[PDB]
């Protein structure tokens, strides 16, 4: 979740507390996370340390 | 598909006939028990009021739907905004009993009183329409009610059908259309 | 000591559609038995599927009449639950209490002529994107359509498909709408043989995937 | 933090028949023993079944007198817990506190004549649907009835059956009611031999399936 | 019990919520129940049905 | 049920919260569901696809 | 009795950032599927790392121009998310909503000259503790720095390190601050060969350990 910090389980059922998502086919469809992790970190060329 | 229509046997074609794909349906909102389960208001009131679901407005979602059924059954919930204390009495009781405190009586507590009441009629099911030649020893038998309430003053009454059961459907009508094509109205939209 | 509790602001008010139940005050009542009472229905769409009701044409008739002249368009109407032609159907009666729909709507055509009256019809779904519906079978042929003729079986059923940009469509129509958002249905008469003044009854019912969501109480009270 | 809570509107008020209990304030009190105290009753209908009480006839008598003339109807009364004839019974005393009933009501007839007084009686249940009860055994014969004569056993018991349209019937009677909704009971005298001025006591009790539901507090206070 | 319909067990102990009964010897000392059940139901004499 | 979305079990017993149904014989006595499911879906006659 | 409870003072009020949820009133709504919708991002710093945006120099240009004269300092700016030169970056756009940061900020230099234009640059991080930044590569050499030349690869990336007294630094700058608390970055031009009027684009992005904490809503509304 994000910014909910209550320990106790909700008194109302999920189908009342929220809208229900449907699918056709929450997965790893995080484009920007992939993009960022793919960033080049090395060093192009030879090194003299 | 062609069929013998005079038989009145149900026929339900699908888009597959011409190459389509029938989709998935979720029909929770058209569930009878679910749809009838919400508060509806009763407009006419008085210090002494006999609970009759037919006093519901004919065009409201609950009243329209109830009238689109011949027989029905349900328990009930009521919200009453009243002055003084509220007394309820079951179906079949002498009107005079309403003055006695030993019948379920709710002492005034702001802002109103919410209560759960059981079905209480002597019939297995009730009706929205009754074809009586008379029915005595456009009128419904007096036994068709959920009891009565009384207070010094009754300002507002909401009623809710619980565990509703509907039988034998009847005509349900949309607004009469005057326009040449569609009934158009102002649908909500941001400013 | 006792259990501390925070009475929260913004919570507690009565909402007419709330998911709670009231407290009881009169217990132990047993109801007369109603075991196996006939005609029960649990979902509005079961009856909307099983019982087709009639459309309204011309001067208030549940049918369309075969044209004696050289005009072939028998009827044209908006694919809208708020259409004038659908205004007396049970389908529109239920639909007014919901904000959105999706799915198939079925049309039924029952020929009423005598044994010696024959005809050939065509029904087409004109999707949105054109300014006015075609009044010719030749122009409408390019759309999704079906043609049928008269014979031993008097009824023909056709499915108006749900084809739209969004996954759901509004049941009601806004005043700012010129052209019907979901298009039209056109019924044509290819020809006929001695079918003058003979009738074609047309009714509608919910298809297998017809769906209504978001309950609403819109009528003036 | 502490436990959040929504104090709900419309809940919390005192209802005189509520299913909760109050909080105690004075503990540890032990009562004197009342083990096996005699005459206990736990259901009003047990005593209503076991102890029949008398009906009220003519000028306030718990009996009916054998007619010396050629009139054979000894008594006629409404099958109603609110009937004048039942007004002094324990059965009607309990029934006034309930809105509905169902089931069997039993009538008892105890002959009071001398050994040399003989008679033959008949009791009939006249269901609703006829304008006035028959004053003749011949007409009443077509109904559910029982005939008995005098002898060593002085009492005869008959069950008034519950036959109605609805599953329950009202204990009270509305002012708009002309004819009794549940019909009548007619007691006849077929004949007698030297039984002039001899008496027949009649009482009532609850039958095995008699039932009262829906408590009510109707008397003026 | 009779006309109490709460599911949750009482917060107060029984010796506080009610007076405590004592015995010298709730049993089946229901006279009227016995009386009613003992009622004659048959038919005195011979029957012709 | 229908339009009740509370997780927690009711504080009041069922015989108080509602009237009690009795039988003589909630089953599948749903006429309209049967009627709708019995609807003809095929195609009368021969097909040329 | 019932459960005793202490309604506590000082608890119960609405706090706009509270960790609770409201009570629902309209249930059973299923959303149109949005499975695999493209371009999703779950953390602001993923896009801040992957998409570098441009710095602002001189008269509003995303680049620095090679000097024709004998002055070698191309640019000098405050290592501050509130710096004028960073004012148009996405990094500063996000940073304004947080009170503190820590970690690496990356600078990218992309040479824009023709094939026959050559140059040699140097970038240095001048930490705090000196009154004014050096305008000479010779003086700046003693700091952490990198030198690179022109060639087949047009871009060069350098990490501005987080070196401070406290573990976190403020994103905003106080009016009482004379010298920038976190120091400066100086870009120099060692030399060039026919690179007059040729450009060096400079952009910034979040490094691997860049971090923003403590959300804030500071803009005038
Ligand atoms: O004004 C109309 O729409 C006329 O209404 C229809 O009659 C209704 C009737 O009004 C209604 N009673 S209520 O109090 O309004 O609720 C109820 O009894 O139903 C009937 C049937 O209505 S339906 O929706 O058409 O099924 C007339 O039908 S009927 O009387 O034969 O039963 C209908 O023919 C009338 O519509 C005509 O007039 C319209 C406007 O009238 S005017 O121009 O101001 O004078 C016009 O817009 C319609 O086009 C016209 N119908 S047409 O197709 O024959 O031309
Ligand atoms: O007016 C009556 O009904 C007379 O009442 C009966 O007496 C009651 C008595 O009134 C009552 N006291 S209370 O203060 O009213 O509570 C209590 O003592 O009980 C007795 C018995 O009542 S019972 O319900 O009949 O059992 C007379 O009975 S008694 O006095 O012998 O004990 C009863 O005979 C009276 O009824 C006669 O009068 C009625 C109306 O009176 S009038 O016409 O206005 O003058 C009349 O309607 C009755 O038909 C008549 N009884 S009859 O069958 O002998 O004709
Ligand atoms: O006053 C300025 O800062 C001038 O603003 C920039 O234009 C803004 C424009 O004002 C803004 N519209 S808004 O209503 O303010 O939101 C929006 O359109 O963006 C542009 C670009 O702003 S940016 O932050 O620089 O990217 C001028 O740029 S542009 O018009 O070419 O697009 C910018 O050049 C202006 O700044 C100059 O003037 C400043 C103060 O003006 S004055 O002395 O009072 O007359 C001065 O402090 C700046 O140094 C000067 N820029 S310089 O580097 O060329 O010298």
């Amino acid at each position: 979740s994000g910014n909910t910090g209550s320990i106790i389980n909700n008194y109302y059922m999920q189908q009342y507390q929220n809208s229900m998502s449907t699918q056709l086919g929450t997965q790893n469809n995080d484009w920007f996370s992939k993009l960022a992790s793919s960033a080049f970190t090395g060093l192009f060329g030879a090194l003299l340390a | 598909t062609t069929t013998t229509g005079e038989s009145a046997d149900p026929v339900t074609t699908t888009v597959e006939n011409y190459g389509g794909d029938t989709q998935v349906q979720r029909r929770h909102h058209t569930d009878v028990g679910f749809i009838m389960d919400r508060f509806v208001k009763i407009n006419s009131l008085s210090p002494t009021h006999v609970i009759d679901l037919m006093q519901t407005h004919k065009h409201g979602i609950v009243g329209a739907l109830l009238r689109a059924a011949t027989y029905y059954f349900s328990d009930l919930e009521i919200v009453v905004r009243h002055d003084g204390n509220l007394t309820w009495v079951p179906n079949g009781a002498p009107e005079a009993a309403l003055s006695n405190t030993s019948n379920p009586t709710a002492y005034n507590k702001a802002p109103f009183t919410r209560l759960a009441l059981p079905y209480t009629a002597p019939h297995r099911v009730l009706a929205t329409v009754y074809d009586g030649t008379n029915k005595y020893s456009t009128q419904l038998p007096a036994s068709f009610n959920y009891g009565a309430i009384q207070a010094q003053a009754i300002h507002e009454l909401l009623v809710r059908m619980k565990r509703a059961e509907l039988y034998c459907p009847r005509p349900l009508l949309a607004i009469k259309v005057t326009s040449q094509d569609r009934y158009k109205q102002k649908i909500i939209a941001p400013a | 000591g006792i259990f501390p509790v925070a009475c929260a602001d913004g919570y507690g008010g009565l909402v007419t559609t709330d998911p709670k139940t009231a407290d009881p005050v009169y217990g132990k009542v047993y109801n007369p038995p109603k075991t196996n009472y006939p005609g029960r229905f649990t979902n509005l769409l079961d009856v909307a599927e099983a019982c087709p009701t009639f459309l309204r044409f011309d001067d208030g008739k549940p049918y369309v009449v075969t044209r004696a002249d050289d005009t072939r368009l028998l009827a044209k109407f908006d694919v809208s639950l708020a259409a004038k032609h659908m205004s007396n159907t049970y389908l529109s009666g239920i639909a007014q209490y919901y904000t959105q729909y999706s799915g198939t709507i079925n049309l039924h055509f029952m020929f009423t002529g005598s044994t010696d009256s024959k005809a050939r019809y065509m029904v087409a779904y004109i999707p949105p994107g054109v300014e006015t519906p075609p009044d010719t079978p030749e122009e409408a042929a390019h759309c999704i359509h079906a043609e049928w003729d008269t014979g031993l079986n008097s009824k023909f059923t056709f499915s108006i498909p749900y084809v739209s940009a969004a996954d759901y469509a509004y049941t009601a129509s806004d005043t700012a709408e010129t052209t019907n958002v979901q298009g039209w249905v056109c019924v044509y008469q290819i020809t006929h043989g001695k079918a003058e003044n003979d009738t074609l009854l047309v009714s509608a019912s919910a298809g297998k995937d017809f769906e209504l969501r978001l309950p609403i109480d819109p009528r003036t009270q």
